[PDB]
RNA sequence: AUACCACACACAAGGGAUCGUUUGGCUCCUGGGACGAGGAAGGGCGCAGCAGAGAGCGAUAUGUGUGGGAGCAGCAGCAAUGACCACACGUCCCCGAAUACAGCAUAGUGCUGGAGUACUCCUUGGAAUUAAGCAUAUGAGUAAAGGAAGGAAAAGAAACUAACGAGGAUUCCCGUAGUAGCGGCGAGUGAACAGGGAACAGUCCAACAGUGUAAUUCUCAAAUGAGAAGUUGUCAAAAGGAAGAAGAUGUGAAUCAGAAAGAAAAGCUGAACGAUACAGGGUGAUAGUCCCGUAGUGUCUUCUUACAUACGGUGAGUAGCUGUGCUC
RNA sequence: GUACCGAGUGAUCGGUGGUGGAGGUAGAUGCAGAGCAGAUCUUGGUGGUAGUAGCGAUAAUUUGUCUUCAGCGGCAAAGACUGAGGAGGAGAAGGGUUUCUUCUCAUAAGAAGAGUGAGCCGGGUCUAAGCGAGUGUGUAGAAGCAUGAGCGAAGGAGAAACAG
């Protein structure tokens, strides 16, 4: 049926179909991810609560940056929250299961 | 006269093609003249001026001037000769572009892919002058 | 009265932005398009020549048809891995 | 208002992003020939219509 | 470091996935030194030409694959044959435009005639 | 009239007329007439080292191959391990006919839908206006609204004209002609054959298919078998070619010097030289010989086109008639 | 283009001196978008009126002190007012960065940055009045009529959180 669907929270529609030839490794680890967020308001959030920033494609959801920090950078996880800015960034917040780990996976990354 | 329909001879044709020239076609704006004992040294008559190259101002201010070619301006159709500037109320001296046909070769820059121009243009003129 | 204090009073919004035509134009109520028709099948009849070439084909940016006019004039060659494809049909 | 659909507030985001001048170095550049940003708006005497 | 076509042509497909992980993860350490740091403006370039070129070099191999396999069979998958247009593709055969006989003539036919002059 | 108000002239303000110039418009002619379920046309959103708009391009957002070859316009960095350009190909996010759908055909594969519609074909159908008012009539079978197709479309080989000593498909041009006629016989409307030309071409189905055997079309197997359609009737033959046309691209003659003066000579003055090339454009003022071409000459690539069998004289809710409405 | 001077009854024409910086006429004919004071003419620019008319409904303001560089701006001390159907503190519809920090006047002005985190709050669910694809019937095409997938409430129904 067809319907002008102002109210909708996804803007996509269509189902998809198959192909002849498929794209090597699809939605994946290093798609997902874009960079780590180090300035003053972020440096706090590794300091006291044990969890860091990061700037992730607009197609990813919570199960999704879950796996992919688990395989790029090694630390297990305790929660995700997601935050959509005025600028156009989905931003992602990684707590995780033990702390001070942030500090040492951040210098590593070069974040911090 | 011209007996072909196909080349078009209206003013305002003639100079859109001219200012809106890119890639080839911009190249040959910048040939100038070879001297007399060049065109003995090699078979060509004349070819595109590029930096190290070796000129005699024969128009203009710098007049009997002689210098090496330092910058080839391809928007703003000018080349700059070193030697020919001209000086601010600061002191500060600046380059005075020249036009290329104001000018001839006197010594040829013959770094990097020049001799294989040259050799490709010989090639193609006895193809059809020995026929 | 009917001027300056019944201008108090508009602040309901009756038209939204349609998902064919982007023209803001689209009566939530009596579920219509006013520019483009939608969600009738055909487009909507434009009301004079001046109007209807404000949204010809060429006033965009004609994306497929430009590249079918350059591969036409090529001779349809297609991609030269699966030349033998071709030759035999 | 805070409530807002997700139409609306790409709408927003867009709107917010093309509303800057002419950056500095641009009027360097010998070719360039613009002066101001006739695209630049202000809150207060334009309505953008996303309602 | 700036891989060549030429040079890996000659890679089966399970070895040029290994490199595409190689050169995702190089870009992913470049938007760091974006983000954090500093970034010489010819980095980002090169890259990005190394994912494009490894992708385009596994899908001709692709092609070959799927070539090898369709090339003498009867229903061809379309995605083999060359686009053209809708309309190129739904002609008619020149020979089935030639087999009938609806209003052909009889007589005035190209081979009904002869060499000769006037004066 | 010391100082206000007016007019004339010189200088400074204020405004953008005039003259000089133009990578734009308009008109006529010639070519072209190329979209979509393999997801179009149109809309949105992203992509640059510094990047708003516009241009270009899709998460491969300057990739591959071929032909060339010098820089990338600012600042910082890149480049014969190829700057930049031209031809083709690969990749091509979300909405949209938008479809995991609707209708329909075949043994099976499938096809249609939306966009465009200047020109062509089929329907439906005004009023302003003119009659010095107005109602039949006019404007007009025009505007508007719907359906449909192609590079053209429609038409087309006499149930045709004519009364001559006759001609001989259709379309188009000159003409019969503002004529024969239609008309509150008012305003106004209005064809045909001839005679002179452009271009030329004719053919099919039904009525009516071998009966000493459906000889016909399709599928799978196999090297000669099974099965589908069909007796409410299937089946009536040739390859073959050089010509013709349009583009793209290579080459392509012959000049130097001077007083005065100018920011600058190509002007002016003297002496030469080319021409099957004195069309036109560019160079710091008006250039055959300074630069790009032009006349003359080479190459290459596409496209178009061509020989076989059997037949006649009855095609129905039709032609016509009565009533009725529109039309000429 | 601007001052002067001469020629013609006149429409107009010629010269001289400054300014300007690249084009221009005299004779005979050809083609026209071929001459302005007016149209409550069209477009653009400028006067007199005139340093004039006005700019001050509402609770009210003073002193010192620093900046500002000349803001009744900020801070202290007084004097008042709205008076809990408030000139107080919050949500919706509507607006869309107006919010926070720094700098500059350009100031109800700009420029550059930063800022919105949910199993338990609301949407995505149910159904009201009602709307409707397709199918049937109809139409030149439509409208209309019968039936009916799907849709229809950020204040109606609707699993589960509170302090600091
Ligand atoms: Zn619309």
């Amino acid at each position: 049926p067809k319907l002008n669907r102002h109210k909708a929270s996804r803007l996509d529609k269509k189902i998809k179909q198959k192909k002849l030839i498929e794209k090597p490794l699809g939605f994946s680890s290093l798609d997902i991810i874009k960079y780590g967020i180090g300035h003053e308001g972020a440096a706090k959030l590794i300091e006291e609560a044990g969890t860091l920033t990061f700037v992730v494609d607009q197609r990813a959801d919570k199960i999704n940056v879950k796996k992919a920090f688990e395989e790029i950078y090694g630390e297990k996880v305790k929660k995700v929250n997601i935050n959509n800015t005025m600028k156009g960034v989905k931003k992602a917040y990684i707590r995780l299961v033990e702390l001070g780990n942030a500090a040492v996976v951040a210098t590593k990354a070069g974040i911090l | 006269m011209k007996f072909n329909k196909n080349v078009t001879a209206s003013r305002r044709k003639n100079r859109k093609a001219h200012f809106t020239s890119i890639g080839l076609e911009r190249t040959k704006l910048m040939n100038a003249p070879l001297s007399k004992d060049l065109k003995e040294e090699y078979g060509i008559k004349r070819i595109a001026v590029r930096p190290g190259d070796m000129v005699k101002v024969v128009s203009g201010e710098f007049k009997k001037k002689e210098g090496v070619v330092m910058k080839v301006n391809r928007h703003d159709i000018k080349i700059e000769v070193e030697g020919c500037f001209v000086q601010k109320e600061d002191g500060k001296k600046i380059n005075k572009g020249i036009h290329p046909s104001n000018l001839r070769i006197i010594k040829l820059s013959m770094e990097k892919d020049r001799a294989e121009i040259i050799n490709k243009k010989v090639e193609a003129m006895k193809s059809e002058v020995k026929a | 009265s009917k001027g300056t204090p019944s201008n108090g009073k508009k602040n309901k919004r009756n038209h939204t932005t349609c998902c064919r035509c982007g023209s803001v134009s689209f009566h939530k109520q009596k579920g219509k398009c006013s520019s483009c028709a939608y969600p009738e099948k055909k487009m909507k009849k434009m009301q004079n020549r001046k109007a209807m070439l404000k949204k010809t084909t060429g006033t965009g940016k004609m994306r497929h048809m430009k590249k079918e006019r350059i591969s036409r004039r090529a001779g349809y060659p297609g991609n030269p891995i699966l030349k033998e494809i071709r030759n035999k049909i | 208002g805070s409530i807002k659909t997700r139409r609306i507030k790409v709408q927003l985001v867009s709107a917010l992003k093309k509303n800057r001048c002419i950056p500095q170095w641009k009027r360097a550049c010998p070719g360039f020939k613009q002066q101001y940003n006739f695209t630049k708006r202000s809150w207060k005497r334009k309505t953008l219509k996303a309602c | 470091m700036k891989l060549l076509a030429k040079d890996l042509r000659n890679n089966s497909i399970e070895e040029l996935e290994k490199n595409l992980v190689d050169a995702k993860s190089e870009m992913l350490q470049i938007r760091q030194k974006k983000q954090s740091a500093i970034l010489k403006p010819n980095e980002l370039r090169n890259g990005r030409r190394n994912v494009a070129v490894i992708l385009t070099i596994i899908r001709e191999k692709k092609y070959q694959q799927l070539l090898e396999k369709y090339k003498d069979a009867d229903n061809i998958p379309k995605e083999l044959k060359p686009r053209m247009n809708r309309r190129k593709r739904q002609e008619l055969t020149k020979k089935q435009k030639k087999i009938s006989k609806v209003g052909k003539t009889k007589l005035y036919t190209k081979g009904n005639k002869l060499i000769y002059a006037f004066e």
